[PDB]
């Protein structure tokens, strides 16, 4: 499976716009995953790491984005907050993995890299694995608006880029390895 | 927009009352909560939370006051109103931009 | 959670009025903040809010292009720039914020208003 074309991408999405990869039809080696010094956090749900090379789906969805490091706890069921509710949720139930690691020799420049953006206002939060990449300026009960008058904001800011890259495994014709 | 009735609830000390909210439009917020508070303020001090959320009660609240309802239709509930529950009882929304109070609900002790 | 208000007076249609309110028990910084209007013409009214970083600031209608929210972090401080008072905005006016922070973005601190001061006059 084409899990290190993801992970070590050399360029990552924003977290409202992020990216789903989907894995299939392939042999799913989370040994190089599992015990790298590469991530510094890997989070499972419901699923044990170590046993992840045991495990067959239907297909594996690798979703793919940057968020600030202190926003990375946000990408997990049961969350709120900016990211949470407007940028990119995941649903109350069992999960697989998210997968970060620092990027701040990678993301973040000296000035601040805001080539990466987020939502925080949006007319009700989102939906489990929904994408919301639209960009109208805010109107706070559903008026028409033009910024930057009062009252009209637009919804997506910018990241004071330390930045993680973020990878979510999320589990739905791919199975492990085989040993001989 | 929140309608309040009555008026001015005229209670005997002792005796239970409440008060009735209305809204122009459902309170169930995107979320699916709903915002509806209600506040009491009473003469010569300014408003306090009771209830929220239309049924919870702050901490510090007797457990006297309690409530119930949903869509439109809420009610702030006192199982005794006492003397010193004089004041006027305002329920307020968030749900919908703006936030708006009711006219406020005037209850006195007989 | 504690609200100062000061600066009430009384001030001819067409001046205007510049409130303050004084914050204690909580940091300041951390919280959005409001303010509320009393007057038996609406009972208990809210005009605006500016947000913990004083970068989004959000007008009712009635006062919206009219009157400016605003704060001071470094003092602990709220304040309401008034312009063309009109009799109409006679009333007491309240500052108010939140405990709860939680969830601090749009909307959710319109959704307690559990903070509330003594109040001062502006006529
Ligand atoms: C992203 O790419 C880097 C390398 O550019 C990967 O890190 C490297 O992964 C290998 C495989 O586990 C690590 O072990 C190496 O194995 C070869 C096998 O012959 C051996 O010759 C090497 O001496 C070494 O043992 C290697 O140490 C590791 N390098 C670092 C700096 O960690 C990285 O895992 C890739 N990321 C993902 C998510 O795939
Ligand atoms: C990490 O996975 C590799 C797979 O070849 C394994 O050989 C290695 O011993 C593992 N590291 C540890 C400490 O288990």
């Amino acid at each position: 499976c084409p899990f290190g074309e993801v992970f070590n991408a050399t360029k990552f999405p924003s977290v409202y716009a992020w990216e789903r990869k989907k894995i299939s039809n392939c042999v799913a080696d989370y040994s190089v995953l599992y015990n790298s010094t590469f991530f510094s956090t890997f989070k499972c749900y419901g699923v044990s790491a170590t046993k992840l090379n045991d495990l067959c789906f239907s297909n594996v969805y690798a979703d793919s984005f940057v968020v600030k490091g202190d926003d990375v706890r946000q990408i997990a069921p049961g969350q709120t907050g900016v990211i949470a509710d407007y940028n990119y949720k995941l649903p109350d139930d069992f999960m697989g993995c998210v997968l970060a690691w620092n990027t701040r020799n990678i993301d973040a420049t000296s000035t601040g890299n805001y080539n990466y953006k987020y939502r925080y206002l949006r007319h009700g939060k989102l939906r489990p694995f929904e994408r919301d990449i639209s960009n109208v300026p805010f109107s706070p009960d559903g008026k028409p608006c033009t910024p930057p008058a009062l009252n009209c904001y637009w919804p997506l800011n910018d990241y004071g880029f330390q930045p993680y890259r973020v990878v979510v495994l999320s589990f739905e014709t791919v199975c492990g390895p085989k040993l001989s | 927009v929140l309608t309040q009735s009555p008026l001015s609830l005229p209670v005997t000390l002792g005796q239970p009352a409440s008060i009735s909210c209305r809204s122009s439009q459902s309170l169930v917020y995107s979320d699916g909560d709903t915002y509806l508070n209600w506040f009491q303020q009473r003469p010569g001090q300014s408003p306090r939370r009771l209830i929220y959320q239309v049924s919870n009660r702050d901490s510090g609240v007797p457990d006297r006051f309690s409530g119930s309802g949903s869509g439109t239709d809420f009610t702030l509930k006192i199982s005794r109103v006492e003397a010193e529950d004089v004041g006027v009882y305002y329920c307020m929304q968030g749900s919908h931009w703006p936030p708006t109070f009711g006219q406020g609900t005037k209850v006195e002790i007989k | 959670a504690q609200l100062v208000e000061s600066g009430g007076a009384l001030v001819q249609p067409g001046r205007s009025l510049r409130l303050s309110c004084a914050a204690s028990g909580f940091t300041f910084r951390n919280y959005a903040m409001h303010w509320v209007r009393q007057a038996p013409a609406t009972g208990l009214q809210w005009l605006a809010v500016i947000t913990s970083d004083g970068r989004n600031k959000f007008y009712a209608d009635s006062v919206k292009g009219r009157f400016t929210i605003s704060r001071e972090d470094s003092k602990n401080t709220l304040y309401l720039q008034m312009d063309s008072l009109r009799g109409e905005d006679t009333a007491v006016y309240y500052c108010v914020t939140q405990r709860d922070n939680s969830r601090d973005y749009f909307p959710h601190y319109f959704h307690d208003m559990d903070v509330w001061g003594q109040g001062t006059t502006v006529a």
